[PDB]
RNA sequence: UGAAAGCGGGGCCUCACGAUCCUUCUGACCUUUUGGGUUUUAAGCAGGAGGUGUCAGAAAAGUUACCACAGGGAUAACUGGC
RNA sequence: GAGAAAGAGAGUGGCGCGGACGCUACGCCGCGACGAGUAGGAGGGCCGCUGCGGUGAGCCUUGAAGCCUAGGGCGCGGGCCC
RNA sequence: CCACGCGUCCCCCGCGAGCGCACGGGGUCGGCGGCGAUGUCGGCUACCCACCCGACCCGUCUUGAAACACGGACCAAGGAGUCUAACACGUGCGCGAGUCGGGGGCUACGAAAGCCGCCGUGGCGCAAUGAAGGUGAAGGCCGGCGGCGCGCCGCCGGCCGAGGUGGGAUCCCGAGGCCUUCCAGUCCGCCGAGGGCGCACCACCGGCCCGUCUCGCCCGCCGCGCCGGGGAGGUGGAGCACGAG
RNA sequence: AAAUACCGGCACGAGACCGAUAGUCAACAAGUACCGUAAGGGAAAGUUGAAAAGAACUUUGAAGAGAGAGUUCAAGAGGGCGUGAAACCGUUAAGAGGUAAACGGGUGGGGUCCGCGCAGUCCGCCCGGAGGAUUCAACCCGGCGGCGCGGUCCGGCCGUGCCG
């Protein structure tokens, strides 16, 4: 609300804040963005480095679509099926292993980060992690491929 | 608090009926006149037609 | 008159929370009181951190307080936290635990009830243990914020590794002139 | 509760009147009408009132029960004490001190009961 | 003229964006005439569907989406011609034919 | 109760939603001030008033 | 190089020099060239160079007595002052 | 309030019906030292104007807003009440 | 002389009562005197006038303005940091590894409000690095089968398992004791020598991921290949290192 | 065709908008008066009272204009008339005046009004003196209320408690 601002404050004082040497003028430095290799040379390189210049490959019509793969962990990977497999698989006397079909809860790759309790699994994902899939191997389980 | 008290219906006799309904959980639900105050604000400003 | 410079002549640190809330007023009520009348500093400490902002009390979760209550020594202990216990998906077993938080979020309050544990407010924790006596003080990760990888020694100066404020991550979004040693100098 | 109603009541409440930097409380069961936590007649278990009577003779003197919290039309019960000043005084405070009914205010009772008494005799 | 630290930014006002704003206040109004013209249209085909025709299963096309199966256009040619329905009769009882849909599975 | 739900049985007639938890629950300050718990871990009072 | 200890990644030390963009050359059995393959071509990655001497780096001739505008006593042509 | 870490602590054996004020805890009270200020920053306004949701069983033709005043006053002051 | 008893062991030579004065934790009188109904009493303030001291006209630009610097005859009304978008930080609130319906739909004030969940599409977050191909965030011990002038270990079965150092608010244990006649003797507290497990955070040493360089020896098979995987050691990263949005 | 856009037009409804120097330029005989050769530029300007009941009649003056009378609740609302400020001016009353006026601090003098001042506060307890009551304490009956002090009286209810 403007009656809690500054300006209900700055009635009486002459500059509105602004000063009485350095007057409040229109635009002193130029508009925008401006100056950048010439007077804001300094700023743009103690807090915006790598700015200017071009740098990598130019590929025209790019398709997020196509470089889609979103990425789980193994520490979470246990979150995409409810609890009640995950007891009933540690439960288990036949070493039945549950089956986590990662792609339909919406990961495409599965990346090794976590520690992963010590129970068998499969995980049926798009692409695997080698550390993934050797944390998955160590724990006893079976990494299966899909299209 | 954590009861349930036992709220009675009344007739239109004015007079109090045989029947007797549990208090619902709603009404021992926080009194916080921080959010009600926050959201009667914000909420009071969507019925409002512009002027310019 | 008198040498003195009156810059530092007033403290900065709260004297009340600037929260409208009730039930944290209330708490500061009980508080107040068991600090100026209790000689344990406990209720100093968590007098302090009932003023504290939003911000400076940060969420601690349920697995730094799993660690950090089985780390031996302090077994049926009180864990105390006045910020959030968040539940953390990435731990399994839960032990039984005596936590104490302003607010304790749903399944991170269902998962600890479930292992078998006990989640009391701060009122009867005044009540169970007046000067706070058997109970391990917890917070949360002060500098877990996202903003302190823009904080400190700025970006473009040697031996920063600062992260830079850019609109959007990219290959032509700041990597060119001081990034690079082709292109220009790098830092 | 009580701590819980008044800091909803203490700036909020239809009874609070400011102005010339003073503050009160036009509640119906206020000793000393004024705003405090102490005073305040709607936000107690229990609770005494001192009111002239309909009748220009006497006191009448409120007190809340204890069972009927949520229950406004048979929570207070209302005793009409016509007679002499001192004996009106000592009722008050026999029934305050030896109830052991809410004792922080029986001497703004008798306060407000000499009060009412004083205007309640002729003017001169 | 920027400050000491914080994003630099390009804003795309520089051209006149005030005589071209296009403003919302009529969002509950639209609301109301989609709803009546909705509502005059499901009981003017009266037992007839409220949602129209038919339409097929149909998977989506990208890389992202061809886990998930959608609702198409209309169904295909091959398709009436093995359930016996004719292309020109389905569009009668109800159902929604594109010609322009493949099949290679 | 069937709208807002219950303490332990979420809302029937939304999709997800429970009462939202207290922030203290004995709310009443003096009953837990004047308590035997509280009254005993406290020192002295000191109300002797040192004037200049 | 010296037998060797060692010494040397320019000149006994204190000066002798140049960012982005663009071009050119050098390097790898390198990456991409877009539905797939091969081959030219082009783009990249890293290292030099082509140069900005106003040397943290615009691409740039005058005249106005026909003159104009925003200002400056921060600054001249008078007096006055030291 | 008392120069001297810590209980006016519990257990086992050898008549007259009385007692001021307080505590809007965002409240009240006690100590000390302190008070310059342009540009500027910040806090508090029971300072002020207009309109809206609440509210005062508000005010008003037995005279509202407005305006005038050698009348009485309050506030450090913005201002305000008769 | 701020020295006052009785009783014993050793050496040299724990409650007495009253009254009272007061250079004693900030003033009281348990002292008085006058004038008061048509001219007197009180009213600092606000009206006029007098006198002494003080006293240049404001705003602004300025190193410096009362300036022979500019603006201003006087009065009434109007009159200048606003709104939208983006960002950043700080604070309040809800939920919290999630969060948000903003677009759509269903049911006077109300163009509000409620609701959707197989409307979370999607945004932001939960993962980074690389120009790109791409890859994509602990390890150790045991048993078995110089390989030799893979004590290292290649591969299989078991066990421990997700850093360390220093400082650290809080807490935890407690050598002793906190007296009412004296000794044992318990409980409830409380104080504390010293000793612990140490939150956040800070500093440092380690470790893991991505790029790049250097040196190496191995390992896999459907395609034994201009193939794929691995290690050690530096180094560049807006990373990880038990969320914080 | 549909979903879609709409500051023109016909008819509508609404407003945390403006309230006659505001809001359209325009609340009114407004794109009018007026200016420019022209293209075009373009104002100012609301309010008697409830009802005209809008001041009959007398008198001075040629008349404007007055004085009486009268309407009205009110002309202290009299045909540009609600309220009627300020600058500025006329007059009355008071006070003053040769260093232009004005100002700050300090009092003094004179006023104007106020204090309904002008024999000056009461309030408890007690003592003594003159009164007047249907009157006190204690008992009996009825109702209402407050509370292991009923350790552990009987019966219900709830649990953000548990077991069958
Ligand atoms: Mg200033
Ligand atoms: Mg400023
Ligand atoms: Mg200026
Ligand atoms: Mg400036
Ligand atoms: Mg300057
Ligand atoms: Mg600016
Ligand atoms: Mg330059
Ligand atoms: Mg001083
Ligand atoms: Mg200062
Ligand atoms: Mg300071
Ligand atoms: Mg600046
Ligand atoms: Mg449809
Ligand atoms: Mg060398
Ligand atoms: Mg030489
Ligand atoms: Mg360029
Ligand atoms: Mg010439
Ligand atoms: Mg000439
Ligand atoms: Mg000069
Ligand atoms: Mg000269
Ligand atoms: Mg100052
Ligand atoms: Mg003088
Ligand atoms: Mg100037
Ligand atoms: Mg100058
Ligand atoms: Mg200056
Ligand atoms: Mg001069
Ligand atoms: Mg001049
Ligand atoms: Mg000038
Ligand atoms: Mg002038
Ligand atoms: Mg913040
Ligand atoms: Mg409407
Ligand atoms: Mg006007
Ligand atoms: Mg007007
Ligand atoms: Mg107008
Ligand atoms: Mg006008
Ligand atoms: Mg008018
Ligand atoms: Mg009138
Ligand atoms: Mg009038
Ligand atoms: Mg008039």
């Amino acid at each position: 609300p403007s009656r809690l601002r500054k300006t209900r404050k700055l009635r009486g004082h002459v500059s509105h804040g602004h000063g009485r040497i350095g007057k409040h003028r229109k635009h002193p430095g130029g508009r925008g963005n401006a100056g950048g290799m010439h007077h804001h040379r300094i700023n743009f390189d103690k807090y915006h480095p790598g700015y200017f210049g071009k740098v990598g490959m130019r590929h025209y019509h790019l398709k997020r679509n196509q470089s889609f793969c979103p990425t789980v962990n193994l520490d979470k990977l246990w979150t995409l099926v409810s609890e009640q497999t995950r007891v009933n698989a540690a439960k288990n006397k036949t070493g039945a292993a549950p089956i986590i079909d990662v792609v339909r809860s919406g990961y495409y790759k599965v990346l090794g980060k976590g520690k992963l309790p010590k129970q068998p699994v499969i995980v049926k994902a798009k692409f695997f992690s080698r550390r993934a899939e050797e944390k998955i191997k160590g724990v006893g389980g079976a990494c299966v491929l899909v299209a | 608090a954590c009861a349930r008290p036992l709220i009675s219906v009344y007739s239109e006799k004015g007079e109090s009926s045989g029947k007797n309904v549990t208090l619902p959980a709603v009404f021992k639900a926080p009194i916080r006149p921080d959010i009600v105050n926050f959201v009667h604000t914000n909420l009071r400003k969507n019925n409002r037609q512009p002027y310019a | 008159g008198v040498d003195i410079r009156h810059n530092k002549d007033r403290k900065v640190r709260r004297k009340e929370p600037k929260s409208q809330d009730i039930y944290l007023r209330l708490l500061v009520k009980l508080y107040r009181f068991l600090a100026r009348r209790t000689n344990s500093t406990f209720n100093q400490v968590v007098l302090k951190r009932l003023f504290m902002s939003r911000t400076n009390r940060p969420p601690l979760s349920l697995s730094r307080m799993i660690r950090k209550m089985k780390l031996p020594g302090r077994e049926n202990k009180t864990a105390v936290v006045v910020g959030t216990v968040t539940d953390d998906v990435r731990v399994q077993e839960v032990p039984k635990l005596k936590v104490c938080a302003l607010r304790v979020t749903s399944r991170a309050r269902s998962r600890i009830l479930k292992a078998g544990g006990k989640i009391l407010t701060f009122d009867q924790l005044a009540l169970d243990s007046p000067k706070g006596r058997g109970t391990v003080l917890l917070s949360g990760p002060r500098k877990g914020r996202e903003v302190y990888r823009h904080f400190g020694k700025a970006p473009g100066t040697p031996h920063s590794h600062t992260k830079p404020y850019v609109r959007s991550k990219g290959r032509k979004f700041e990597r060119a002139r001081g990034r690079r040693a082709s292109r220009g100098y790098k830092n | 509760s009580a701590h819980l109603q008044w800091m909803v009541v203490r700036n909020c409440s239809s009874f609070l009147i400011k102005r010339n930097k003073q503050t009160y409380s036009t509640e119906p069961n206020n000793l000393k009408a004024r705003n405090s936590f102490r005073y305040n007649g709607l936000i107690h278990r229990k609770t005494v009132g001192v009111e002239p009577a309909a009748d220009g003779k006497g006191v009448v003197v409120v007190m809340k029960r204890r069972s009927g919290q949520r229950k406004p039309a048979t929570s207070y019960v209302r005793t009409t004490i016509n007679k002499n000043a001192r004996a009106t005084l000592s009722s008050i405070r026999h029934m305050i001190r030896k109830n052991k009914y809410h004792p922080d205010l029986r001497m703004a009772a008798i306060r407000r009961a000499s009060a009412i008494l004083r205007s309640q005799k002729p003017v001169m | 003229a920027p400050s000491r630290n914080g994003m630099i930014l390009k804003p795309h006002f520089h051209k006149d964006w005030q005589r071209r704003v296009a403003t919302w206040f009529n969002q509950p109004a639209r609301k109301i005439r989609r709803r009546k013209a909705r509502q005059a249209r499901a009981r003017r085909i009266a037992p007839r569907p409220a949602a129209g025709p038919i339409r097929p299963i149909v998977r989506c096309p990208t890389v992202r989406y061809h886990t998930k199966v959608r609702a198409g256009r209309g169904f295909s040619l091959e398709e009436l011609r093995v359930a016996g329905i004719h292309k020109k009769v389905a569009r009668t009882i109800g159902i929604s034919v594109d010609p322009r849909r493949r099949n290679k599975s | 109760d069937d709208l807002y739900g219950t303490w332990r049985k979420a809302a029937s007639l939304k999709s997800n939603y429970n009462l939202p938890m207290h922030k203290m629950l004995n709310t009443d300050l003096s009953r837990i001030l004047k308590s035997p718990e509280i009254q005993r871990a406290l020192r002295a009072p000191r109300k002797k008033i040192h004037r200049r």
